């Protein structure tokens, strides 16, 4: 999402199925500013929402400097209380390959596995899923992060939107994570749903690798943002459905 | 420009059906559906569909997500006017449709992409080749003529598969609170006397199904195709006995506007079908589905096992042939 | 006890294209070479089975088409009253199995085309069963992997016409499969 | 930054009351209100107000606008706990308040500048120099201590002018469609049985005033200030005979659907007070004022006329006198 | 009848500071000159009125203080038993008129200050009535305009403390006036 | 307000009460771009919603090239059929000085004007009221409009928000008319309500010469836009209220 003008950045945006509500809207509008006040963040944006089974997660991603570091992730059972999440590594990314169940929505709930009986926390699996999503299907438009000679590439103020000749072009959208950035040369090459909701005023890219991620972008105004209202599953039957 | 072309076809919108805005406002509070700029355009699309067809009640069924364009779905019900031994293996009991408005074709589902575009009526689904082909899982490209393919030969051009998925969602997840649709067909109870929102949260047995469950035969009613005898959950049963895995519940319940106890509408989210939501406050309700038209599995979806290969003819006394007669048999038959 | 009509030798067998009536009720119109049953001919049983082809070493051997009484048929090479060599079998549901045969069973490289489905099992058959190093090629994907006891149990990969493949392992249950390792075309 | 210090006091919101959300969706359909997030902010401000005060029935009164900071007003009711001759011209009959919860101070109006800041309770307004000061119109500053002044001597510091404008607006723009609030005191009718929306659109004789009418003497009841009475429209009289300019209709009645006659809400609007709205969809109802706390006339606002100048004493026999008691009569009074 | 416990210095009439009692009940304590009431004197009536002031040429003329029996009073210049000159009138509602009088009526640049309200009328008065070229100063603004028949009827301007004036034309009635042309401070 | 995607600036936004509504938002969202397709308009702004007496007006203004000019104006009771208003001048502004009432919702309403039984039109009074509002209280921020060397005074794309030093004062807000253009030099110098609704994210400038005009602006993004949801009466009691 974004940090200012949160009305046009819809939680639904005619996409991703579910979304937020007018019970979680104003609390998030104050909570992103409270996270930006507490933690030293340059920008803060609502990442998305994990479904769960008893409660949601309301994942907000707080961004540090240089726009490329493993930036901070925050979960919240209720939107007034916010906690931290550790930065993900490779071993917690490969430890979740044996579990494929749905999210529970409980921090005390642990997932068991017989390998000697071992247990894993819900929160490390949650931040591993979030890191896999932001390293897999996190997208930005062309020119949104311009190249700097010092090497920071924080915010491009020149970029006001994409012209009408490259909206349907999938290769124009770059990625937020490192491989300037990596364009849409992904492994299925058909894992993106490009739609035009209201004329040529809003383009919606729905992630087919992770069902529930909608990236809205306006071609004339610089308003781009991705929100994941999926359940965090990584369904490996994607070319079976394509 | 395509924007002016999609704006000029919406002029027929700005010129019976269930209130959609109130439901949208509740669904929005619930955290599902569409924002309050396109869910009004589908309300005027339902109003344009109601003024052109003899519809008793036209509900907004939801919006199936697609690749190029989504599938905005209506749910209408017409009043009176509707639309040496060779080849020993025959067809394996091809089952036709049940009826016009009784079985799985009880509601006609009109499907459009944009509300400015006219509605495309989905055909009536047949059980033996489209509903029993629920073991596939395919996306939608938003064309309705693309002739999508899967592991069995699908007799559809993306309208039949969408109709089968809509029938599965409307037969497995279209739910109503306990006290509605008393006794086949059903009629609404005049003595409903309300229901508690808290009782629809801690107790999952207060949400009856009210719709006929899709059998593995495909149709909702058995009809004796041999002249075996399978039946699932019947009409007016709670969702506490739904089939599923033990570690994931079949239905979860959250409360919209949790901070205020007085005014909270129970929200039902179907674990089995993502994007399907049911909201109740105490007197009214509406079912909804949004997102990809797909059934959730605990593991990832695998394609089904192939049918077993047919065995050949076994070595018996009939397949054994006599090679040649003896010399005594051919020299003694002319005498004896 | 049927009687042969046609030509016969004075010391040997019939040695010519003649029609003989078997004592059990079969009609064989064929020739005989070197004092034994050899050459092309048509055998016909009483129930409806047939065999038009060659007879070498007193049995079915060489090019021939058998018509089974259940509605199935089998064209191709035969050997000592067993199915051996290149052969095309058409089952009761028009399933076309073209490829190698060995000793009245499916063996070697074979292509089993389902008529009611449209999928081709191309790979190894041992003792008339589906076995490893085989691909189920459909009109949407092709699964290259191992097949045991007519089911996929080993590691295998699905290659698609969109330009990508995905690997995976099958579990101990037949209708269970875990998938990972998605790449592009090799 | 102001956003951090407003979030640190709005965080307490998300951490016997009116259904603000239901009455706000229909007001949004009417085209009046706050929005999507600010209305839930004032709803949670109402929730913070109900558990800190013994309130039996709250109501979102509205939002009176200001210059630098606004006023969000809630209408609550408490259960039992609440807050050389001398000068011949005396005081001109200073009338006290009626009671704490019966007369014009029947409703307690809590006011917060934003949902983050706590509520400030407006005092019981005296109907002698504040309510009778309705012949002024002043812009609200937004501080509640600015000590606003006008042509009459105002004994208030903008906390009394706001309460006087609230008592002026609420006494005329709080309507009920003829069915409930029957018989002074009024209670809700049990057999209300609903009402038609289009009958409320095409007829103005349905919306009756359930609140008391503000007299020109300032009160709602009669105080008998001599020891003939000034009375106007009583309780439960329709707005078809509402006072005002005869060339302008006092109430604009619109149907803000225009397409679907099935579901629509009558959208009442006051022309005397610009910004007062009222909806009644047949069973529910709500009133809502927003905007500047002022009245409207067919002409611009004129200052009131000055009082009479209290003309001086006339020169009569008690002012004029004779010349002198001279010698010519005092020399004759001795012999008399 | 009347008694005079003062002094009669002159042989013709009385002279000097004397205390006379009038036959109806009035008491005059004051000096006399030319055989007549002249100089400073206090005339107390029987109904409660009083007049402490100068008597010049058989009448009230000069500095005077009249306490009227209805509660009002007047401190200022008198002439020929009429209010004429600068004077401050305290009315029964504590209203202070610090202005000019002429022949027992308000005439001149009067400064009628409202005590119950707070306004101040600084303007021309004839015959004890409001006239044109007047300034009605309130707690917030000042109205420069004309006055006729106890009401402002002329087109006048309004000067406010916010720093702007507006020139409004008053209609035929005091209610429903016209107002336009909001200007800047000149 | 803005040309396309009008939902970035809320029409109400807790500002002066009434704004837009369902049954009106999507209708005007289609109708503005339909007018832009029909009429040769570079941009088109929803001007406001004059309340009237029995029906609203739904005034929409159409921008074009060569700005700081008298622009075209459109009114519509129902938002499907639209009609163009004639260009306003000073003669109708002089002619409406005898009437001080409110608008009738029925268009082409007749007025008596007994002095002669000559009658004036409702449309010329409407366009004269729109010309009086647009020349006085229609405001533009500092970086929005700039003077071109050729003289076209087109909208600058490099807006860069508005800093904290000139978001509260009135020295940064220009006008649509000329004396580039005049800034906030209003005649009572106190005829503007400057408020911060949601933190430092949305500044709101409400007009006091006309109590229905509301101008939203964001100090970070391009959310500037004015909308007059009022009556159009020119109430001259403004110093009496101040």
């Amino acid at each position: 999402m974004d940090a200012d003008s949160l009305l046009l950045s819809l939680e639904l945006a005619s996409g991703s199925g579910q979304g937020l509500s007018p019970d979680r809207r104003a609390s998030l509008l104050t909570s992103l500013m409270l996270v930006k006040r507490d933690y030293r963040f340059a920008r803060v944006l609502f990442w998305g929402r994990i479904l769960g089974l008893v409660a949601d997660y309301y994942i907000a991603q707080g961004l540090s400097e240089d726009q490329l570091a493993p930036r901070k992730t925050l979960y919240s059972l209720n939107c007034t209380e916010w906690s931290l999440l550790p930065p993900a590594t490779e071993e917690m990314a490969m430890q979740i390959s044996v579990v494929s169940g749905r999210f529970m929505g409980d921090p005390s709930h642990e997932y068991e596995h017989t390998e000697v009986v071992v247990q894993i926390k819900e929160e490390t699996r949650l931040v591993s899923i979030i890191d896999q999503i932001d390293k897999a299907v996190a997208i930005i438009p062309r020119g949104a992060l311009f190249k700097t000679p010092f090497g920071v590439t924080h915010v491009n103020r020149t970029f006001e939107g994409l012209p009408l000749s490259e909206v349907r072009k999938l290769s124009s959208y770059f990625h937020f994570r490192e491989a300037l950035d990596s364009l849409e040369y992904d492994i299925p090459r058909g894992s993106w749903s490009i739609q035009m909701e209201r004329g040529n005023a809003l383009v919606v890219l729905r992630s087919l690798l992770w069902p529930g991620l909608t990236f809205y972008h306006a071609p004339r105004t610089k308003n781009y943002g991705y929100i994941y209202v999926g359940t965090g599953e990584k369904n490996m039957d994607l070319p079976f459905m394509l | 420009l395509p924007a002016y072309e999609i704006a000029e076809t919406q002029k027929a919108l700005f010129l019976s059906l269930p209130n959609v805005m109130e439901s949208a406002y509740y669904f929005e509070q619930a955290g599902v559906g569409l924002g309050t700029d396109e869910t009004y355009r589908v309300f005027l699309a339902l109003k344009q569909l109601t003024d052109t067809h003899p519809i008793q009640r036209c509900r907004f069924w939801g919006k199936i997500l697609g690749l190029e364009m989504n599938y905005i779905v209506a749910e209408v019900e017409f009043r009176d006017g509707e639309d040496l031994p060779k080849s020993l293996y025959k067809a394996p009991q091809v089952i036709p449709k049940e009826e016009s408005r009784t079985g799985a074709n009880k509601y006609v589902y009109f499907v459009c992409n944009v509300p400015g575009r006219p509605w495309v009526r989905l055909p009536s689904v047949t059980p033996a080749q489209i509903v029993t082909a629920r073991k596939i899982k395919k996306f939608f490209t938003g064309r309705l003529d693309a002739a999508v393919i899967s592991y069995p030969p699908f007799p559809g051009n993306e309208s039949n598969y969408l109709r089968a998925q809509i029938a599965r969602i409307s037969a497995g997840t279209h739910v109503s609170p306990l006290g509605f649709y008393q006794f086949d067909s059903y009629e609404e109870n005049p003595d409903f006397e309300g229901i508690q929102v808290i009782d629809l949260v801690e107790s999952l047995s207060n949400w009856v199904h009210h719709v006929q469950y899709i059998l593995p035969q495909g149709r909702c009613n058995w009809f004796n195709p041999i002249q075996e005898q399978e039946v699932g959950p019947p009409l007016l049963t709670p969702i506490s006995e739904d089939l599923g895995i033990q570690n994931i519940p079949s239905w979860t319940t959250q409360l919209s506007s949790n901070l205020i106890p007085q005014y909270a509408i129970a929200v039902l989210r179907s674990n089995l079908w993502p994007g399907a939501y049911a909201f109740s406050n105490g007197k009214k309700f509406e079912n909804f589905y949004i997102g990809w038209g797909h059934k959730y599995c605990v593991e990832n979806y695998t394609p089904p096992s192939p049918p077993p290969v047919y065995q050949e003819y076994p070595s018996g006394p009939e397949i054994t042939e006599m090679n040649d007669p003896s010399v005594e048999e051919e020299q003694a038959f002319r005498m004896t | 006890l049927g009687e042969y009509e046609g030509e016969r030798n004075e010391v040997g067998e019939r040695h010519g294209h003649g029609k003989a009536r078997l004592p059990n009720g079969d009609t064989y119109e064929g020739s005989y070479e070197f004092g034994k049953r050899h050459g092309q001919g048509t055998y016909k049983f009483k129930n409806g089975a047939r065999y038009t082809g060659d007879y070498v070493k007193n049995k079915k051997h060489g090019q021939g088409t058998f018509i089974y009484p259940d509605g199935s048929r089998y064209e191709g090479e035969w050997a000592d009253d067993q199915r051996h060599g290149q052969g095309v079998y058409y089952y009761v549901n028009n399933d076309t199995y073209t490829g190698e045969w060995f000793n009245h069973q499916r063996h070697g490289q074979g292509t089993y085309l389902y008529a009611e489905t449209g999928s081709k099992y191309v790979g190894t058959w041992v003792h008339g069963q589906q076995e490893g190093a085989a691909e189920l090629i459909h009109l949407n994907h092709r699964y290259q992997g191992k097949f045991m006891n007519k089911n996929p149990v080993g590691p295998g990969k699905y290659v698609f016409d969109i330009g990508c493949e995905q690997h995976g392992e099958y579990r101990l249950t037949d209708t269970e499969r875990g998938e990972e390792e998605e790449e592009e075309e090799t």
